[PDB]
């Protein structure tokens, strides 16, 4: 019996031997300047004809062909809208996508195929989408949750999702009474991703909603340390750790693969001051749907 | 992970072990017992039960409302044991 959501959820109303084809509505760069890497957000029209569900990703099939002629696998990107969507008539959806663009160890420039089309959209471009896919990040069924959202980057998509329903939006089958948790690490501010909204839900939902951002090239703790997500947390360490020990916790963690460790050697030594092995409660806490990843 | 549910027939008592997230109908399948089912989705009576002790996780089903729950009704194709159980079968 699943504790995350699964009434009204459907996957793979299309696949990558023929996709839909929608309309980008918008795409707009929301970091700054002088970021790293620029991320883009960006919406699509879907006619209603694809009803996806916070937490599912949806898969894009970029332009043209690879080196082989063959045309371009499909790259799935976590959806940063929630079922209704950004303009809230559930004919819409959004995407927070990062360019990838790389120097590998031949000295070379290297554009990531579908980042760079994506990202490169104009209004009015077609886009080739598949799905929705995915049931692994959907949201818990209790409307009471304590849901812990660790996110890097490009990861805070899904949970962008969740906050918009939880928050922004009212449904008479759903009203969220629960503690949202957000931790964001990103390494500078100009790489801060949906601050305002989520400064928004702060201020209309103070005892709802808790948001804590670790930008590891602009912030140190007073021991010198970089914020990474995980160092962020540890200043949370007990509070969390108490937080896990209940039945309506659930976590979700979305991002770059490598965010993993970090979190999980905090969880390490949580875990030993109490005799407990950090793993065997997590594939534990996995099985009551406790601990949800998707990194990448 | 797995449980012992005994199921009380009108032809009688048989006895399962019953894993913690197989349908109790599905193990009772699984073991050559024919209890009645019609939509398998938790939303009709076809597969009515009644607990007679222990306890079940119906998963929000959609058929008994919060009354008929609190006085032991099972929809027994929507039901995973939380817990050795006895269930009264074959119940409209
Ligand atoms: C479930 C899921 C959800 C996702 N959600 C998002 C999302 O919300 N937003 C988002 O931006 N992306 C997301 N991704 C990642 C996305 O699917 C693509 O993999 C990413 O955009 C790169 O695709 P690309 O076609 O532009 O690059 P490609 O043309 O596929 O090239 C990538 C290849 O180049 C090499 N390479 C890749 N990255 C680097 C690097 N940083 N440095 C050096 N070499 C590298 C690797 O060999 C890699 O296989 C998600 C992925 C998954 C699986
Ligand atoms: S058969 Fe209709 S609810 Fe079990």
């Amino acid at each position: 019996c699943s504790k995350k959501q699964e009434e009204g959820v459907v996957t793979n109303l299309y696949k990558p031997k023929e996709p839909y084809v929608g309309r980008c509505l918008l795409n707009t760069k929301i970091t700054g300047d002088d970021a790293p890497g620029e991320t883009w957000h960006m919406v699509f029209s879907t006619e209603g004809k694809i009803p996806y569900r916070e937490g599912q990703s949806i898969g894009v099939i970029a332009d043209g062909v690879d080196k082989n002629g063959k045309p371009h696998k499909v790259r799935l990107y976590s959806i940063a809208s929630s079922a209704i969507g950004d303009f809230g008539d559930s004919k819409t959806v959004s995407l927070c996508v990062k360019r990838l663009i790389y120097t590998n160890d031949a000295g070379e420039i290297v554009k990531g195929v579908c980042s760079n089309f994506l990202c490169d959209l104009q209004p009015g471009d077609n886009v080739q989408i598949t799905g929705p896919v995915g049931k692994e990040m959907l949201m818990p069924k209790d409307p009471n949750a304590t849901i812990i959202m660790l996110a890097t980057g490009t990861g805070i998509a899904p949970f962008r999702s969740f906050l918009w329903k939880m928050f922004f939006e009212k449904h008479d089958d759903y009203k969220f009474n629960g503690l949202g948790w957000l931790f964001l690490g990103v390494p500078t501010s100009s790489s801060l991703l949906y601050k305002e909204e989520f400064g928004k839900m702060k201020e209309r939902a103070p005892e709802n909603f808790r948001v804590d951002y670790a930008v590891s090239r602009e912030q140190t703790n007073a021991a010198g340390e970089r914020m990474y997500i995980q160092t962020r947390m540890a200043e949370y360490k007990e509070e969390l750790w108490e937080l896990l020990k209940k039945d309506n916790t659930y976590v979700y963690m979305c991002g770059l693969k490598g965010m993993e460790k970090g979190i999980d050697d905090i969880m390490v030594s949580l875990a030993e001051k109490d005799g407990i092995d950090w793993f065997d409660y997590k594939k534990q806490l996995k099985r009551g749907d406790q601990w949800n990843v998707e990194v990448y | 992970a797995t449980y012992n549910v005994k199921l009380i027939t009108p032809e009688g008592e048989v006895e399962l072990q019953v894993p913690d997230d197989v349908y109790i109908l599905d193990q009772a399948e699984e073991d050559g017992i024919d209890l009645p089912y019609s939509c398998r989705a938790g939303s009709c009576s076809s597969c009515a039960g009644k607990v007679v002790s222990g306890s079940v996780d119906q998963c929000d089903q959609s058929y008994l409302d919060d009354g008929q729950i609190a006085d032991g009704w099972v929809l027994t194709c929507h039901a995973y044991p939380t817990s050795d159980v006895v269930i009264e079968t074959h119940k409209e």
